[PDB]
């Protein structure tokens, strides 16, 4: 059929002209399909045959379908859709199986020729027009035109889902209590009938789509559905099957499939991880490339194969009940999550891993990971959960106020789940009374890249170091170090460097550059340290001394 | 009868994404569009039409309504609103004791919009885990939000004031978005009087909070007094006049660091100079004025910069050019994001009566952070542009109160 529903409007971009392309010819054996095929869609409506005036035309092609002897119709659209208006988005997101709701039964319908049973905006078909060529050219071809969405033309998915959408309406509408999912040319529907009323209600679904030109193959199965990676049942879900291969040799390409299965099934799977496998990733190698895994990697790899041995399952929302998060660091940089509204039945789970900048600490990486897990909250469930976060009230208190950035994140609770989040060290607020003052400094040569750190306190020490290709950014975190390492427990120290001293005053507990780690270890050996900034060159008395030995 | 709209030349509509909503946004929006269609305020749109902007509800009073960001619409538009006609900002405004502002937002939904210019002004209703496609919209009559809807209604607005302001001309009525601020010198008892007159003509065409620009004064770099110094003291002391020195022209510091010699400790006292003593009285002196030789430029950008100084306190600059204050403040009175989400929409206002202007604001908090919660605690019609940034800690120092 084609459905009775309206056209939508369509036009091409404002410069721009309907195609023009000529037919390549063809094979005597490729002609003589399309024809055929044409032929056929020609009596179904689906195309009209046209005569020039017309004066546009697309190159159409054909393809023996696999071995088994059918032939396809393929038209190369290139051209028009290069010429062609863009749309809306189809609909961008799919739905998660944690954001679904229980049904007790299931069905899925597929459309029959969808595209080419949903009629074209009738001011446009001349643009589709093509041409099956004689035999060796000798003659003028038989010229068409589309009447419906053609296969491979830049408007039909979206203007086949609109379609559908007006379509589906009506039905919805006045069936409240049931749910459809559509996508391309499935529809997914849902309730909680018994199989009998539930058939009932499939087939007014099927009837209502038959009326507006969209068949449905008749009623010739049960859970579990495989939708989407994901397996579904009527009160619970899970990815489906994960196979992870054994072999003595990894390829680039079999590392990278490995990380994308384990990614996939840590939406459900508490605790994967693939920091030690995604390092083997790093470099540039060839795909073909044999990559030995690391002791860890190899380690990692167990410790998710352990996990993975037997099922696990997340259930379906409950819009009735709270949704509660809860957080666990893992490695280093990794969080791990879970959500439930049932302790502890999970409707999902999840990795946090990434690294916002440089320098970090736990406290900031927590905070981010319950930004992430927020918006996916809000995202398939509409709401924001309740958290539970291994960090003591007070700490994040202390942190929060101190730091100076805003940042707020929504109600939550301590849960004591080990390892928990500390700050590491702080830095003192006043100078210390009875702290040597340690005055560092240091400086670089532009195109010699030979660099000295060094200080002078005010008790009379001295200590100049050269450095070899380094810049003027590291000079000044090397002065830092020196001091940290030559003082006591307690120590006040006067740096130029507003850069060192953004990065130290952040309170870093982990960071990329391997300098500014061990003056982290260092700063936590401390008892009290003092970081204070002066204005370079501006002939401050330690300042000038130690930037006049450097 | 409607006006003609063009884009700027080489640019095409918005398409912006669609920001997530939670539950209870997402069915006020139904509940308002279901209303706003069924009085052709707007209608259902297709997929032919490939434009959109981001919605969004806010809480006013418990009453949802409905906040459209037309940020790159406005962006995309600039050339209409801003020069062809467009809307004088009076110098006089920001001089009254008081400015009263009222939202006349409902004005607009009473005038058709240019036919050609609809689908620009498209808009998506996002549904819960993605499970229907969302509902489309775009607007047939002036959009709330819209730059072009004043400096459309502009003409029909001096018809609606004329009366009144020929009656009173001493009375500065100002229109920015979808407000209208309104400035007197009465005493505010028969200025809020004149409120009301106002609020009656404004009732005959269908329109059923309070500033002191005055009580607006700089929030100085401060120097501190003090009984004893350190050198610690000392040298804070220098580094704060050494960037004042970047702004303000007259600033001395030398008779000050000769204090600061040799190496000494930071918990070291040390006495003031006669020398020092007078520079800091000076700069003191010279730190409460205005900047000498700082002017706004109505063709650049305003910029605001906010920083977190701690227990509830934020020190903000607007500037067109960095360190040049056009004006500085301070806002105070524990969420984070609420607080800053009021200071920035009490900055937003203030530029808006001083200049006519809205900021870009430099936003110190993730980015992430922000998108999520500002909804929350958003109660304005317009949205200034925002970026996010690290505030060099130091420059939080140097504006401390
Ligand atoms: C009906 C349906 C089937 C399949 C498919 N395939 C995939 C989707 C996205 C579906 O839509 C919805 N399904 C459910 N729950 C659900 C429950 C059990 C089972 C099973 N078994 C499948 C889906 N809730 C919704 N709100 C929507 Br909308």
């Amino acid at each position: 059929p084609i459905s009775p529903i309206e056209t939508v409007p369509v036009k091409l971009k404002p410069g721009m002209d309907g195609p023009k392309v000529k037919q390549w010819p063809l094979t005597e054996e490729k002609i003589k399909a399309l024809v055929e095929i044409c032929t056929e869609m020609e009596k179904e409506g689906k195309i009209s045959k046209i005569g020039p005036e017309n004066p546009y035309n697309t190159p159409v092609f054909a393809i023996k379908k696999k071995d088994s002897t059918k032939w396809r119709k393929l038209v190369d659209f290139r051209e028009l859709n290069k010429r062609t208006q863009d749309f809306w988005e189809v609909q961008l997101g799919i739905p998660h199986p944690a954001g679904l709701k229980k049904k007790k039964s299931v069905t899925v319908l597929d459309v029959g020729d969808a595209y080419f049973s949903v009629p074209l905006d009738e001011d446009f078909r001349k643009y589709t027009a093509f041409t099956i060529p004689s035999i060796n050219n000798e003659t003028p071809g038989i010229r068409y035109q589309y009447n419906v969405l053609p296969q491979g033309w830049k408007g039909s998915p979206a203007i086949f889902q609109s379609s559908m959408t007006k379509i589906l309406e009506p039905f919805r509408k006045q069936n409240p209590d049931i749910v459809i999912y559509q996508y391309m040319d499935d529809l997914y529907v849902g309730s909680d009938l018994e199989i009998g009323q539930h058939r009932t209600k499939i087939e007014e679904l099927r009837q209502h789509l038959l009326r507006w030109g969209l068949t449905t193959p008749d009623k010739k199965k049960e859970p579990p559905f495989l939708w989407m990676g994901y397996e579904l049942h009527p009160d619970k879900w899970t990815v489906q099957p994960i196979v992870l291969p054994e072999k003595d040799s990894w390829t680039v390409n079999d590392i990278q499939k490995l990380v994308g299965k384990l990614n996939w099934a840590s939406q459900i799977y508490p605790g994967i991880k693939v920091r030690q496998l995604c390092k083997l990733l790093r470099g540039t190698k060839a795909l073909t490339e044999v990559i030995p895994l690391t002791e860890e990697a190899e380690l990692e790899l167990a410790e998710n194969r352990e996990i993975l041995k037997e099922p696990v399952h997340g259930v379906y929302y409950d819009p009735s009940k709270d949704l509660i998060a809860e957080i666990q660091k893992q490695g280093q940089g990794q969080w791990t999550y879970q959500i439930y509204q049932e302790p502890f039945k999970n409707l999902k789970t999840g990795k946090y891993a990434r690294m916002r900048g440089a320098h970090t600490n736990d406290v900031k990486q927590l905070t981010e990971a319950v930004q992430k897990i927020t918006t996916e909250s809000i995202v398939i469930w509409g709401k924001t959960p309740k958290f539970k976060l291994p960090i003591q009230k007070e700490t994040w208190e202390t942190w929060w106020t101190e730091y100076w950035q805003a940042t707020w994140i929504p109600e939550w609770e301590f849960v004591n789940t080990p390892p928990l989040v500390k700050l590491w060290y702080q830095l003192e607020k006043e100078p210390i009374v009875g702290a040597e003052t340690f005055y560092v400094d240091g400086a670089a040569n532009r195109e010699t890249k030979l660099g000295k750190a060094g200080y002078v306190t005010n008790r009379g020490r001295q200590k100049v170091v050269t450095l070899t290709d380094t810049t003027n950014q590291k000079t000044e975190l090397q002065a830092i170090y020196l001091a940290l390492q030559d003082s006591g427990l307690e120590v006040n120290i006067v740096t130029d460097s507003q850069y060192a001293l953004g990065i130290i005053q952040a309170q870093p507990d982990q960071s990329e550059s391997e300098l500014v780690n061990q003056i982290i270890e260092q700063l936590i050996k401390k008892e009290k340290v003092y970081l204070a900034w002066v204005p370079a060159h501006k002939g401050i008395g330690g300042n000038e001394q130690v930037d006049k030995l450097v | 009868e409607t006006v003609p709209v063009k884009l700027k030349p080489g640019m095409d509509g918005p398409k912006v994404k669609q920001w997530p909503l939670t539950e209870e946004k997402i069915k006020a929006l139904v509940e308002i569009c279901t209303e706003m269609e069924k009085e052709g305020k707007i209608s259902k749109i297709g997929p032919e039409n490939p434009y959109n902007t981001p919605v969004f509800a806010i809480k006013k009073s418990t009453k949802w309504r409905k906040l459209v960001d037309f940020r790159e619409l406005n962006k995309r538009t600039q050339d209409f609103w801003e020069v062809q006609l467009g809307i004088p900002h009076p110098a006089g405004l920001k001089k009254k004791k008081s400015v009263t502002v009222l939202d006349v937002g409902d004005a607009y939904f009473s005038v058709p919009l240019d036919e050609d210019f609809r689908k620009y002004t498209a808009f998506t209703i996002p549904s819960i885990n993605n499970e229907t496609p969302g509902i489309r919209y775009q607007y047939n009559v002036l959009p709330q939000g819209w730059k072009g809807s004043p400096a459309i209604f502009q003409s029909s607005m001096t018809k609606i004031l004329e009366p009144f302001r020929k009656q009173n001309p001493d009375i500065v009525i100002y229109q920015y978005m979808d407000d209208l601020y309104v400035g007197s010198d009465l005493e505010i008892g028969q200025h809020r009087t004149k409120i009301e007159e106002l609020r009656q003509h404004l009732l005959r065409w269908g329109l059923t909070y309070e500033l002191h620009p005055d009580k607006w004064t700089v929030q100085p770099i401060v120097l501190p007094e003090k009984d004893s110094w350190t050198v610690n003291d000392i040298q804070k002391l220098v580094g704060k006049l050494n960037w004042a020195s970047q702004i303000y022209p007259g600033i001395k510091v030398r008779q000050l660091c000769k204090l600061l010699r040799g190496t000494k400790a930071l918990t070291e006292v040390i006495p003031l100079t006669e020398e020092a003593e007078l520079e800091l009285a000076e700069n003191r002196e010279i730190l409460k004025e205005p900047v000498h030789g700082v002017y706004y430029d109505p063709s650049k950008d305003l910029i605001a910069e906010i920083q977190k100084q701690g227990q509830g306190q934020w020190t903000y600059q607007i500037y067109q050019e960095p360190f040049k204050n056009l004006k500085t403040g301070k806002y105070a009175r524990t969420n984070d994001v609420k607080q800053l989400t009021e200071a920035v929409q009490k900055i937003t206002t203030e530029s808006i009566v001083i200049w006519g202007k809205t900021p870009k604001f430099k936003l110190p908090i993730q980015k992430e952070t922000w998108e999520t919660w500002w909804t929350e605690y958003w109660q304005a019609t317009w949205i200034p542009e925002w970026e996010f940034v690290n505030t060099p800690p130091l420059v939080k120092l140097w504006y401390q109160l």
